[PDB]
RNA sequence: AAAUACCGGCACGAGACCGAUAGUCAACAAGUACCGUAAGGGAAAGUUGAAAAGAACUUUGAAGAGAGAGUUCAAGAGGGCG
RNA sequence: GUGCGAAUCGGUCGUCCGACCUGGGUAUAGGGGCGAAAGACUAAUCGAACCAUCUAGUAGCUGGUUCCCUCCAAAGUUUCCC
RNA sequence: UGGUAAGCAGAACUGGCGCUGCGGGAUGAACCGAACGCCGGGUUAAGGCGCCCGAUGCCGACGCUCAUCAGACCCCAGAAAA
RNA sequence: CCGCCGCAGGUGCAGAUCUUGGUGGUAGUAGCAAAUAUUCAAACGAGAACUUUGAAGGCCGAAGUGGAGAAGGGUUCCAUG
RNA sequence: CCGACUUAGAACUGGUGCGGACCAGGGGAAUCCGACUGUUUAAUUAAAACAAAGCAUCGCGAAGGCCCGCGGCGGGUGUUG
RNA sequence: CCUACUAUCCAGCGAAACCACAGCCAAGGGAACGGGCUUGGCGGAAUCAGCGGGGAAAGAAGACCCUGUUGAGCUUGACUC
RNA sequence: CCAAGCGUUGGAUUGUUCACCCACUAAUAGGGAACGUGAGCUGGGUUUAGACCGUCGUGAGACAGGUUAGUUUUACCCUACU
RNA sequence: CGGCCGGAAAGGGGGCCGCCCUCUCGCCCGUCACGCACCGCACGUUCGUGGGGAACCUGGCGCUAAACCAUUCGUAGACGAC
């Protein structure tokens, strides 16, 4: 007989497969669709979950209840030093789909990208590219080698450019540095590998990618909660406490005859640690890394407009469970999906972006540099030093 | 006494046989398995490791609700398990074999062991007590071991 | 008295019977072991070899267990063993 | 709930100077006992204990009913019948 | 014959199934063909002959029909008035 | 021990929730989770999470996990191996 | 001069915390049933069932009433009235 | 959300219920609800933790109902004592 | 009409399916899946054994007539699913 | 035999001019006759120095890795895995 009251379905059919990501590193599945009008760019960088604070804004949207109002926005710091080109890949169109064509790596590759290609970089003998890397110093080797690209600009369609996270640079305890190839959407194909081929071995900072009150879609993979049970991993109602052989389940797990139990029907296994693809989070601050002109260290980060202090985005104490943030920084609103330290593929959106909430501008008041391991009371050190006075460690 | 299996020339052959030897079958036929065409210097080694937890032995066919380690991929396997008893009577067995290649004038360390065979032993009955009143029994599934080492450069 | 009866008893002889899951419950330390408060219930269990000639001595092991050697027509019969 | 247990375990309960609890001794025995009565209890057995025998009880009702080939080959209808 | 009907209940005649394989009906106890020792060749029945699948791979004959729910083979497995 | 001609029968098994005995798959699985708790060093010994000695930390807490008995057991007592 | 357990009252005091653990009644307004305590289906029913005091019938003056027993100048009530 | 014991993995030890053969579906027909048949989907060793959809899962020769010229306990205005 | 994409609620009383009412709501549509779903629960109702009542029966007893108390066993196999 | 000039959807045996180059043979008729003419007879004739797996010889050109375990981490975790 039928549903006697009609309640919607507990969780979504669409990441049914509620597995372990096969990827620790989030794949972009879909690049954003290119028009050979604009110019070249590339389309996604890497950073990583350094942390999560306030920010105060006043907001602008007229006819809301918060117009010339200030609120407190959640916001994640993706820390995101600049990412090394060290190689370009070219896709042939086919109709069994998009082939990879040809692949052409930098002549020297650092030992951040080289660690990625083993398992054991203590017990190897790091020979990696040092056979390919002869290829690039003799005239026999430079000509095939530009033989390749101009093969590449008359046959593939898609080039994507590949590049490694600069590892060292983090607070984080590996080396080994996360590769990515990185679509190159712009003009013409040929406009495209030569301004590739120009960038081999470059850094490509963040603002070369993104700017300011731009809304992108993140991608990584969900923090991993272990196996979980149907009330956790499905959120089903939890059963009645005179349950014999336990309330934490669902209770009937399929009609009789359908005689098998459908894909549909909620069961318990690994919760977390799925790969997915958050759209519109809204870059609120781009920010500039810790840098020395004139002997000075700069760390003025959090130095807003109205705020002018010299306090950086590493709160006291730094970011719990991760360290300090001493490179530039792209600030999320919102929280983003995965653990800290957790890389974490950004992406330009997928989708025309023409909304009042899309196309706003946003001038921060304050960000929160209070400490996060704990009810921080004071933003910065100094501050806590003129309020409290001198202590006996002094 | 009869082995199962002949030597290619007893010249160049030893043996040794446990008979009814109080060690699970299942555990000491898949400890047996993984010794089975190895060196003796490198079959001893082994055994000790088993005994230390630092090298498995794959259960393949006994291998109902048996975990999973790390160990088992060096043997292309998923399941294994560290026979402690099982390794230790088939490491006196060698013990026992090399002793006997000692006394027939054989060269020690070119022993390859060729054959090894695990045969179920008469059990021996012992009882548990279950509920209502009932008595199923507890019956130990001891085995016969019989292994011959040969001679291999 | 005799002729007649006689699945107990003491002796015997015999068999187109049974051959160790058979024949008595019992071929054997069987109305035993064991079970039940008791009345009662009630098993399983034959076979080394012609002869113990039942494996000295050596060897590894703490040992059970082996490897040799030896007895024997045979251990392809090694003390619950045709 | 193949248990610790052929009735146990935990919390929570009822009663705790009295128609109180209790050990030994003693009496009542099977269509009998005993019963502040539930067909309760009478040795894990109770709307008639247990044991042996009568007994291989009877069964229009279930179940099974052991080699081969060769030939012939049905009836489920009539009449009477607790 | 009863019953609104029923793969319902009850009769008459004959043939089946039960006791019976075999070709065909995709699949069926009973429909259709045809009843059977073990084989070779030949030929048919009922059914078929795009491919599954043996056989139209004939230059088969004449029409009829377009369905945004086509139609497509006794029993037989799905429709009427309009 | 058997062929032939006769004689005789406790004469042919796949079933009976058959009888008795044996053995599987289940399966190296369920399990070895009631009453707070062990640790260090040494000794004997082929061998020690468990034995013994010392030291620590705990528990029963005099309605005891204490010291004695009655029923019942029948040598379980005690030493040595 | 020997005092041995309490009781009441006051001051001060602590971050209003104090029967600090432990021990240790939720309460009220009503209906139904059985007065109550007691008892009961050991192993699914503790109840409103049974019992109970109170009440009321009935039998019988012993060669008797009630009852037992195969039996008897038998036996229980009955060491009774 | 936390805690204790599990489950979990390991060393040692180690049962049982159950079991024609077995074990992916859809429709068909069929003893009228198939794991096997037909016609289609299709189909990859060996496995671990879970789980309760199915095996018309196990458990016990339906306690219901009916039949039997099968009973029993009980009642009485049944019959015969 | 195309249409099952997405919704179709919180409660009082009742074991209830059903009904009825309150209130909210875009709307508070109707159904199937062994009248989905008890090794998923629950056990309120029916539906054992204890008891009370009414009617019925001489009685034992009867009552889709009320009432109260009444053991909800197993997965470690195969599949399916995770 | 040295180069010129071609080839991405799953990149190929091509076509060109220049020479070091060897013949005036090949193709079509007609001459000269010869070759196991194995005595009537079957898997003949190809692709094919095929695909795959072992080693035996030999001359150039050369190549000096990694994975897994163990340890470690805790962004992960029942165990593996990550």
């Amino acid at each position: 007989s039928h549903r006697k009251f009609s309640a919607p379905r507990h969780g979504s059919l669409g990441f049914l497969p509620r597995k372990r990501s096969s990827r620790h590193r989030g794949k972009v599945k879909s690049f954003p669709k290119d028009d050979p009008s604009k110019p070249v760019h590339l389309t996604a960088f890497l950073g990583y979950k350094a942390g999560m604070t306030h920010i105060v804004r006043e907001v602008d949207r007229p006819g809301s209840k918060v117009n010339k109002k200030e609120v407190v926005e959640a916001v994640t710091i993706v820390e995101t030093p600049p990412m090394v080109v060290v190689g370009i890949v070219g896709y042939v169109e086919t109709p069994r789909g998009l082939r990879t064509f040809k692949t052409v790596f930098a002549e020297h590759i650092s030992d951040e990208c080289k660690r990625r290609f083993y398992k054991n970089w203590h017990k190897s003998k790091k020979k990696a590219f040092t056979k390919y890397c002869k290829k690039w110093q003799d005239d026999a080797g430079k000509r095939q080698l530009d033989k390749d690209f101009s093969s590449m600009k008359k046959y593939c369609q898609v080039i994507r450019v590949l590049a490694h996270t600069q590892m060292r640079l983090l607070p984080l305890r590996q080396k080994k540095a996360h590769l990515m190839e990185i679509q190159v959407n712009g003009g013409t194909v040929a406009e495209k590998l030569d301004w590739a081929r120009e960038r081999l071995e470059q850094q490509v900072p963040v603002s070369q990618v993104f700017g300011q009150d731009e809304m992108i879609d993140v991608i990584g993979v969900t923090k991993g909660k272990g196996y979980k049970g149907v009330t956790s991993r499905w959120h089903t109602k939890k059963l009645p406490r005179k349950t014999h052989r336990g309330l934490r389940k669902v209770a009937c797990i399929g009609a009789w005859h359908p005689a098998r139990v459908a894909f549909s029907v909620a069961r318990a296994g690994q919760k977390g640690y799925h790969h997915r693809t958050e759209i519109n989070k809204k870059i609120y601050k781009i920010g500039q890394g810790y840098l020395i002109k004139d002997g000075k260290l700069i760390k003025n980060n959090a130095s807003t407009d109205y705020d002018l202090s010299d306090k950086s985005i590493n709160p006291l104490g730094g970011f719990v469970h991760y360290g300090e943030v001493t490179n530039d920084f792209v600030m999320l609103k919102g929280c983003v999906v995965g653990t800290k330290k957790r890389v974490l593929t950004l992406r330009k959106s997928l989708l025309v972006q023409t909304k009042r909430r899309a196309l706003e501008k946003i001038d921060l008041k304050f960000i929160d540099t209070t400490s996060k391991f704990g009810h921080g009371r004071f933003q910065t050190v100094e501050e806590k030093k003129a309020f409290m006075g001198p202590l006996k460690k002094d | 006494v009869r082995y199962s299996l002949d030597p290619e020339n007893p010249t160049k052959s030893c043996k040794s046989r446990g008979s009814n030897l109080r060690v699970h079958f299942k555990n000491t036929r898949e400890t047996a398995q993984a010794i089975k065409g190895m060196h003796i210097r490198k079959a001893t080694k082994y055994l000790k490791d088993v005994t230390l937890k630092k090298q498995c032995v794959p259960f393949r066919r006994y291998n109902g609700g048996v975990g999973r380690c790390a160990q088992a991929k060096q043997w292309g396997w998923t399941q294994g398990r560290w026979p402690k008893k099982s390794a230790e009577f088939l490491l006196h067995m060698l013990k026992n074999a090399e002793s006997n290649a000692e006394l027939k004038g054989l060269d020690v360390d070119s022993l390859v062991i060729e054959h090894i065979q695990v045969n179920k032993a008469p059990k021996m009955r012992r009882r548990t007590y279950r509920a209502h009143g009932r008595i199923n029994p507890y019956m130990s599934s001891p085995c016969h071991i019989e292994m011959i080492l040969t001679e291999k450069e």
